[PDB]
């Protein structure tokens, strides 16, 4: 029932703005006091603003420093963020959250939504193909992979021959190489079906808008 | 201000275990909460009101404290329970750092594999080199990189998955970037794993002249 979504969450360069949004459904919207917290990439956890039901009492954080705004619509049960000059170190994800009682815990919250606050511009990925080659395998099973290179911002999505393969996969979290991100994903398969039957990764990049598919093919020599 | 700290950072237990995490205060404060997240979900309500358990919480979690210490503690844990768990007061701006609870298991080895740069990466000018150490425990784990006989730790990044989801192993990338001209210049590339399932070493290597 209780229904918490947030949107306007996206890339913008320094000293730019955003405005935040959080959808409410399934109760009272003007009984509540409502709030924004926001996780840094280190996970850390900050009380960014407050809102009273009225609207007449509110609250900043400590570094917020003038910048952030907290407003919301009881009549379109809406709660809104704006933010100003914005700094490296406001890159996080958002949540909406819900007040309970004059204690004041959240006892509903949002799925989040994340803001990347730097110079770096969008950039699809590479992707290339990891068969094993000179440094052949020869057990009962084989492990192959692909690697996604020079792509911003995250996230990527990695699958194999579309989903089918799931089982016996591993695919590790991205790193910051020189404002690129560089990843790496490796499935197993039983070594009586490749080549036999085709392995196929599958990586979509959704702020670039791109799609590929990468065969992994055994090499020349 | 008035500031939270919690302890200890990470810890682990088999299932079966009593476990107990401490968050304190700089000064008295009351009406502690306690909040819990798993990776890719939001934080969730967990405990309130220092001792009062939020809906669909198992019976075998309990809060308690006063003044400037209070603890979440946890009867007969079970493997649901991993997660990281915060605290947080009304009167507080940063959250607790946090507490992560990993699950203890058998110890692991590796299984290693190695991989040359592809053929469409060098024509780009690109060489990586490419090691994967799978379903291993505990996370502690090393991995030397020996070119020609020489050891090298210059274009070495390393990254680990969370806890496996169904078995609670641990898998991990390690990654050699170099350029095409520098990877042309060597030929025997070694790929080293020491755990401590082993005082022998997992090895895996290639020659660039072969193939």
């Amino acid at each position: 029932e209780v229904q918490l979504v947030e949107s306007g969450g996206g890339l913008v360069k320094p000293g730019g703005s955003l405005k935040l949004s959080c959808a409410a459904s399934g109760f009272a919207f003007g009984n509540y006091d409502m709030s924004w917290v926001r996780q840094t990439p280190e996970k850390r956890l900050e009380w960014v603003a407050f809102i009273g039901s009225g609207g007449g009492r509110i609250y900043y954080g400590d570094t917020m420093k003038g910048r952030f705004t907290i407003s919301r619509d009881n009549a379109k049960n809406t709660l809104y963020l704006q933010m100003s000059s914005l700094k490296s170190e406001d890159t996080a994800m958002y949540y909406c959250t819900r007040h309970y009682n004059y204690y004041y815990s959240m006892d509903y919250w949002g799925q989040g939504t994340s803001v990347i606050v730097s110079s770096a511009k969008t950039t699809p990925p590479s992707v290339y193909p990891l068969a094993p080659g000179s440094a052949a395998q020869t057990n009962s099973m084989v492990t192959l992979g692909c690697l996604v290179k020079g792509y911003f911002p995250e996230p990527v999505t990695v699958t194999w021959n579309s989903g089918s393969l799931s089982s016996g996969v591993h695919t590790f979290p991205a790193v910051l190489q020189s404002d690129l991100y560089t990843l790496s994903s490796s499935v197993t398969v039983p070594s009586s079906t490749w080549p036999s039957e085709t392995v196929t990764c599958n990586v979509a990049h959704p702020a670039s808008s791109t799609k590929v598919d990468k065969k992994i093919v055994p090499r020349d020599c | 201000d008035i500031e939270l700290t919690q302890s200890p950072a990470v810890m682990s237990a088999f299932p079966g275990e009593e476990v107990t995490m401490t968050c304190s205060a700089s000064s008295s404060i009351n009406y502690m909460h306690w909040y819990q997240q798993k990776p890719g979900t939001s934080p969730k309500r967990w405990i309130y009101d220092t001792s009062k358990l939020a809906s669909g919480v198992p019976a075998r979690f309990s809060g308690s404290g006063s003044g400037t210490s209070y603890s979440l503690t946890i009867s007969s844990m079970e493997a649901e329970d991993a997660a990281t768990y915060y605290c947080h007061q009304r009167s507080i701006f940063t959250f607790g750092s946090g507490t992560k609870l990993e699950i203890k298991r058998a110890d692991a080895a590796p299984t290693v594999s190695i991989f040359p740069p592809s053929s469409e990466q060098l024509t780009s000018g690109g060489a990586s080199v490419v090691c994967f150490l799978n379903n291993f425990y505990p996370k502690d784990i090393n991995v030397k990189w020996k070119i020609d006989g020489s050891e090298r730790q210059n274009g070495v990044l390393n990254s680990w998955t969370d806890q496996d989801s169904k078995d609670s192993t641990y898998s991990m990338s390690s990654t050699l970037t170099l350029t095409k001209d520098e990877y042309e210049r060597h030929n025997s590339y070694t790929c080293e794993a020491t755990h401590k399932t082993s005082t022998s070493p997992i090895v895996k290597s290639f020659n660039r002249n072969e193939c």
